[PDB]
């Protein structure tokens, strides 16, 4: 299998290790064990939509981020970390996800030592980042839930755990002309059952996966570790989101069709 | 307000 290096990035369970669609994949402690985010790639356009915009400050008038600071450690500009931290060489020239990740996990709110780090998100728009107070993604039982949305394309959700080579090993864009599939005998084989939902375009059939994807709470009992419908297949000329959950081990070259993850941008293609 | 983990450390409110 001459895939094995470049498919890597879609063992979802491997790099990335944690939910998707709700991150609560680990405990930390602070007397009170807390669930907090820990996947270890960056989730673009995931954002929360509040049913006040989930970027706003915590106070129900509040949103979920990092009340004002001083000096103001949230929001801060890619320009403020970098400066903020210019004295730290092994911070101040990580990339802007992986920064915002550990700009955010510097913030102990044990005043101990805590295992206890705050989630975040970056704001591709103005290059913010967002250090958010609440690391809680779904109540629908303050009623919310995660999406990805259009308000919310340049949005990154961002653990403590993210990876300084994203990059790398963690997928961002989606596959033009490319089918995932399983690499059987020297072939690249079709993925053979999958679950077909009809999708106008490649947002809505990332958005349908993301809504499908390794989940850390319904709606160490209710963590994924990454084990979900995690993949999709878009085929734009039926215009169905081929959404399956066992890794995709090779791709075929299909014209009408777009690979797309849980993980990946809703829009950009390579 | 919170510690910061990395030196120098300080105390942010």
């Amino acid at each position: 299998n001459p895939w094995t290096e470049y498919m890597a990035k879609y063992d979802i369970e491997e790099v990335h290790g944690s939910g998707i669609r709700v991150d609560l994949g680990e405990d930390a402690e602070v007397g009170t064990q807390y669930r907090l985010p820990s996947g270890k790639c960056p989730v673009f356009g995931k954002g929360i939509i509040i049913e006040t915009t989930f970027l706003k400050p915590v106070a129900k008038d509040g949103g979920f981020a990092f009340p004002p600071t001083n000096p103001l450690i949230s929001p801060m500009t890619l320009n403020g970390m970098r400066d903020f931290y210019k004295n730290n060489e092994y911070v101040k020239n990580l990339d802007e996800l992986t920064l915002c990740s550990r700009h955010a996990g510097n913030m102990n709110p044990d005043n101990k030592n805590s295992n206890y780090k705050y989630p975040a998100v970056y704001d591709y728009n103005d290059k913010k980042c967002h250090i958010l107070y609440i690391a809680a993604q779904e109540n629908n039982g303050f009623c919310f839930r995660p999406a990805k949305d259009k308000l919310f394309e340049n949005y990154t959700y961002l653990s403590k755990n993210v990876v300084d080579n994203w990059e790398e090993v963690c997928p961002r864009k989606n596959l033009e002309n490319a089918k995932f599939g399983l690499w059987v005998d020297g072939n690249c084989e079709d993925i053979p059952h999958v679950n077909e939902f009809s999708a106008n375009d490649l947002f809505e059939c990332n958005k349908l996966v993301f809504e499908l994807s390794a989940s850390d709470q319904p709606k160490d009992r209710y963590k994924s570790h990454g084990k979900g419908y995690n993949w999709g297949n878009y085929n734009r000329e039926t215009q169905k989101c081929e959404i399956f959950n066992v890794k995709p081990t090779c791709l075929i070259n299909n014209s009408s069709y777009i690979a797309t993850t849980a993980l990946s941008h809703p829009i950009e293609v390579e | 307000c919170w510690t910061t983990r990395m030196s120098p450390p300080q105390q942010i409110c």
